[PDB]
């Protein structure tokens, strides 16, 4: 899985998906990246999201869309909500993996529960933040 | 709050131990020349749906990454290639599943969204979806790469 | 407090009394069967499965015998369970040699790895494990014809 | 689409959902019904949902789901949480349809913006109630 999301100069939120998913998979089998509320969300009211990680638990537990509830009808800030899905909630599932979120207002977040996550994220007009470990 | 993007190629057991320095570069060069392109059309003021959707088209293009070229292989030694790209603003998405021969699925997923009442097409019907609106055939065998096939013989028995 | 409800679908829904009769009746069998497994302390997975079994089963209700037509004149099924006790799902999307779609969704929630199978590799994997292969023409209803000319 | 959804003897809950599509649809388009917090959603914690109508809409405003996410975290009851989802949600995004939803105190709710809605419900031990129109 690799993914994407951005907030504009109009306020605007977008979030993209794509994979080949598990190595050996069977094929006609589908995991979270193509279906929404799981591996991919957004919404101007909250939050745009990118999953990537164990298909099976980020549908079962609507990882993208689990953040998006949690600040607009919960009030959790972004690093709060990220923190309970990522940190807490998925591991009880046996999920591994990560996202990347950003906030209507422009907050930024890239939990993950593994070793890595190949990420990088910038401002318009600054310098980029690149990582791989934790 | 100013204009933003965040790009990922991954979660998983990655380890210090299992790279040089120069191996880790290849990433970080990978990585940061995708984020410098979507922070120079956010910049412009280009869309957030058109960044995101440029972002994960050059994510596919690299083949460090599993997705579009450099995709795993199946059990049958194949490629089933799955994206979806969803728009803030109208709350309107596009998915496609199981698509073998469109060289970038995010784009088959935005012509959906765009070209359509419908969210999500699947198999067959998806890559003919695509191909009656001016989409290349393409043949899966452009996805392979050493590395990913390597990685299923390691993953398993020989017959 | 046990309970269960169903529905047979939701639209523009003209009819005789005794053409929604017909309806009423389906209806009333199913939930009642559903009443009677809870009363008998069968589980809610068990209960939902029977019920969507028998209205995939019953002409009236678009699933199962009784599926719409697509624009090609083909039937396409899809099927999801989820069991709120252990929050496992599975789901099964076009297929078309399966006669019961739920049980086919009930096998991937039970056997497979992953939430959803699609198509040709859905009907192997269910076929692998004991479920019959059937023709779509099985699904086929003259009403549903019917509908599908005054749609086009 | 067809749907059940059952609160047992021991307090589990379950849902399914089955169907053929739309008339005249698309072959290879895929609505609701096989999709985990659009069509289908159970949760011993929250509620269970099976629905049916507009496709698309259902998935984009992950209908089953937002049941449970603004009873958990809105602080909604379940029949708040069904008028805001059915009567006003779906329709700003051009929706039509309707759900079935038990949650895990035994409330139960059949709500349609539709003509009709063919339906029943029951109590174990008690008569079943059923209809068609509004
Ligand atoms: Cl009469
Ligand atoms: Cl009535
Ligand atoms: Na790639
Ligand atoms: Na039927």
């Amino acid at each position: 899985t690799v993914g994407a999301v951005a907030l504009d100069l109009d306020g605007n939120l977008a979030a993209a998906t794509s994979t080949g998913g598990m190595t050996n998979k069977l094929p006609c089998t589908v995991g979270a990246a193509p279906l929404v509320g799981a591996g991919c969300y957004a919404n101007n009211a909250s939050v745009a999201v990118s999953c990537t990680g164990t298909g099976e638990v980020f549908i079962r537990a609507l990882a993208a869309y689990d953040i998006a509830a949690l600040m607009d009808y919960g009030g959790l800030s972004l690093a709060e909500a990220c923190e309970r899905v990522v940190m807490e909630k998925l591991p009880a599932l046996g999920g591994s993996g990560g996202l990347i979120a950003i906030d209507h207002e422009g907050n930024v977040a890239l939990p993950f529960n593994t070793e890595g996550m190949y990420r990088a994220w910038g401002y318009a007009g600054d310098t980029p933040t690149t990582g791989i470990y934790r | 709050g100013k204009a933003v993007i965040a790009i990922h190629g991954g979660a998983g057991a990655i380890s210090r131990a299992q790279m040089s320095l120069q191996q880790e570069l290849r990433y970080i060069e990978a990585l940061s020349a995708i984020v410098e392109t979507g922070q120079k059309m956010l910049e412009a003021g280009e869309s957030a749906l058109d960044v995101v959707t440029e972002a994960v088209r050059l994510l596919e293009e690299c083949p460090l990454f599993n997705a579009g070229i450099g995709a795993v292989f199946t059990r049958d030694e194949t490629h089933e290639l799955d994206a979806c790209v969803m728009d803030g603003n109208t709350l309107k998405a596009g998915a496609v599943a199981g698509v073998s021969h469109l060289r970038n699925p995010v784009l088959a997923a935005r012509l959906v969204m765009e070209q359509s009442p419908h969210v999500m097409m699947i198999g067959e019907g998806a890559e003919n979806f695509a191909f009656a609106r001016g989409m290349e055939r393409v043949s899966p065998e452009i996805f392979s790469t050493s590395l990913r096939y390597e990685q299923l013989l390691a993953a398993r028995k020989e017959g």
